[PDB]
């Protein structure tokens, strides 16, 4: 057995499998074929920059200026650099895909308005926190970057409804779209995407100024598959019930955190939800009727979470864990009015479901702890 | 002067052995990035389960549906990095302590993250500064 | 539809043409040799793959048949269960499933054993890379050092 008698060619597709870490400071220290290997820069393409230490800046430009040979760019956490290695780094890679930069709160809009004008093949954008995002330098990628299909702008409180609309007018391939806490986006932007990109297959609106006028309007999208509607401004039951009857390509439904929904409408969901496989219903003031119609009506759902329902109960567990064939994560977190000797005969006479209390997962974890035990 | 409050409940045995862990640094799979105008970008490291079980905030921030990574980086604002310690020393050895100009902020984040119990003593805290 | 393969050492093996399509090598010789009436069913030489090792590649394109291909993707840890399974061999093994996944132009197959490759490089220091994979460290205790002088920023 021997690796170096395999081509250069199938040594650099192994490389690439490996972290920027494994390869800097193990494979480049085996030998000195494999130094000149992963010292190479034409067969980079994906880099992971994440955190680094925050250890560049002028780097970013040397390596900029270094390779054109980047499709995917992951500048997360590291602080170091400036709008300006962002600015050459785009400058000198035009036929970049995927850009993901997560909590850069010192990048502003300069470095996404050279972005957007330097690499319009543009598919996936994750632009987390990073606050001074406005507007103005959101509709440069919302008119530039119209390849655009996955786009994440979480906790990223400086943007209103004008980026949005205008990323919606654009851009008709966004089958992904997230943004959490975001005020200042209310139903308009909602509406104006659901309408105008029927692409549309993840989407979600957390904590954003969103009611059922705008959660309706999704009803558009029979493309959806997963739905994120957690803390949200007053969405009723018969808004959600509309969106799992139309939209019946469904099958990750997030409710937390809204203290309207009740029984019934978990009811109709189970019912007329053919293709729901994950349903989360954290704080949702429910009873034990939703998780016995879910187990007695819904023949799909496999994960269900109840965490912190007050009145969720023994029975509400041990109904839906004997009627549930396609059940296997429950999600009992904080059920007070549960005992947990109940939950320990469910977990004994019960395969294949992982029952979710706090103790029963703190106990997995002290599992995995025990396996290199201490005191 | 300083205010204090402390709970007894089924967790006596998991919280304190979950806190010896989070002191290890050991399995970890939640890093909260604390910001507060113009105070560092404080780091702490804390278990899933130990925040969900004492608020329903975090539960929910926590069931975002896929979490093959393991490791998830959840940034905070609006709280001082002070406040949400000593919120993660309550959830993880059920008791706080504070100072007595320290209750307003202590109780905001208890609101922010509703949890109850300190948010009780806290209420009972500030009428007793009358 | 049937094809039949011959392989370096002199073994024959008959399959299905559109389990053999999954190899553009083959599917393209085949589509430029054979497009025409075939010649009494010839056979296909293959002269860089033996037979222990073409068998392994018909094992694993016949369960690898119904695979819908959509080329430029993050890299994960995906790596199929059956895949798993089927390269628990040696090294040897390995690499000469490798050699065939290039030769025949699998690119299945191939991105299953570089990432197989890639997961036994993971998590060792070099001299555990070194031992894993007989490979003689020509480093001289200066360039060991100037190495990762130059990668200190990870």
């Amino acid at each position: 057995p021997d690796i170096n008698q395999l081509p250069p060619s199938i040594l650099l597709k192994i490389f690439s499998n490996l972290s920027l870490d494994e390869r800097c400071l193990s494979a480049s220290l085996v030998c000195k074929y494999w130094r000149d290997l992963c010292l190479d820069f034409q067969f980079w393409k994906q880099l992971d920059l994440s955190s680094r230490q925050q250890v560049t800046d002028e780097l970013l430009e040397k390596i900029a200026s270094r390779s054109q040979n980047i499709i995917e760019i992951n500048i997360s956490d590291c602080r170091s650099m400036s709008d300006n290695g962002v600015c050459v780094l785009a400058f000198k890679c035009p036929g970049l895909l995927r850009y993901t930069a997560y909590r850069c709160k010192q990048l502003s809009d300069t470095s996404i308005i050279a972005v957007a004008s330097h690499c319009p093949l543009l598919q996936k954008v994750h632009v987390g926190n990073q606050d001074k995002l406005t507007d103005e330098g959101l509709k440069q990628l919302g008119s530039k970057c119209r390849e655009l299909k996955d786009i994440h702008f979480g906790q990223c409180y400086k943007i209103s409804d004008e980026g949005m609309i205008v990323i919606a007018k654009g851009c008709l391939k966004l089958q992904r779209i997230y943004m959490q806490e975001n005020k200042l986006v209310t139903d308009q932007s909602v509406k104006a995407f659901a309408e105008h990109c029927p692409e549309l297959q993840y989407v979600g609106f957390m904590g954003c100024s969103v009611t059922s006028k705008g959660v309706i309007h999704l009803t558009k999208l029979r493309n959806l598959s997963s739905l994120d509607l957690r803390h949200i401004t007053e969405l009723d039951n018969e808004t959600v019930m509309e969106i799992v009857k139309r939209c019946k390509n469904l099958s990750s439904l997030n409710l937390c955190l809204n203290w309207i929904i009740n029984d019934r409408c978990v009811e109709v969901i189970a019912k007329e939800g053919q293709n729901l496989k994950e349903l989360y219903l954290v704080s949702c003031k429910i009873t034990d009727y939703a998780l016995i119609a879910i187990g007695r009506y819904s023949m799909t759902i496999e994960t269900v979470d109840v965490g912190w329902c007050k009145e969720i109960t023994d029975q509400g567990a041990t109904l839906i864990a004997q009627s549930s064939k396609s059940l296997r994560y429950l999600g009992l977190m904080r059920c007070d009015k549960v005992n947990e000797v109940t939950v320990e005969q469910l977990v004994q006479q019960y395969p294949h479901i992982t029952f979710s209390t706090v103790l029963q997962d703190c106990k997995r974890t002290l599992e995995r702890a025990y396996q290199m035990g201490w005191t | 002067r300083t205010f204090s409050y402390t709970l007894e409940d089924h967790t006596k045995q998991a919280a304190g052995i979950m806190n010896e862990l989070r002191l290890s640094q050991q399995l970890c799979d939640v890093t909260l990035q604390v910001k507060y105008q113009d105070a560092p970008a404080a780091q702490f490291m804390a278990h899933k389960v130990v925040l969900a079980s004492s608020s329903p905030v975090f539960k929910a921030m926590f069931t975002n549906g896929l979490r093959e990574q393991g490791m998830e980086v959840v940034s905070i604002e609006g709280i001082h990095p002070k406040v949400m310690e000593r919120l993660i020393e309550f959830a993880y050895t059920a008791s706080i302590s504070m100072g007595e100009k320290c209750v307003l902020h202590v109780m905001n984040g208890a609101v922010m993250y509703q949890i109850d119990s300190v948010v009780r003593a806290c209420a009972d805290f500030l009428v007793q500064q009358l | 539809p049937s094809i039949k393969l011959q392989s370096s050492d002199g073994e024959i093996f008959e399959v299905d043409v559109e389990i053999a399509k999954q190899s553009v090598t083959i599917k393209t010789m085949l589509e430029d040799l054979g497009m025409d009436d075939e010649g009494d069913d010839d056979p296909v030489p293959l002269p860089n793959v033996n037979a222990a090792i073409l068998k392994k590649v018909i094992q694993w394109c016949t369960h690898h048949k119904d695979d819908p291909p959509p080329n430029k993707e993050k890299r994960t840890d995906d790596i199929p269960v059956w895949d798993q399974e089927f390269l628990k061999v040696d090294q040897g093994t390995l690499f000469e499933l490798i050699l065939a996944a290039n030769y025949l132009d699998i690119k299945g197959l191939l991105d299953v054993t570089c990432k197989t490759v890639a997961n036994m490089i993971k998590g060792k220091t070099p001299e555990e890379i070194r031992k894993t994979f007989n490979i003689k460290n020509d480093f001289t205790e200066e360039e060991e050092a100037q190495v990762r002088k130059e990668n200190q920023w990870c």
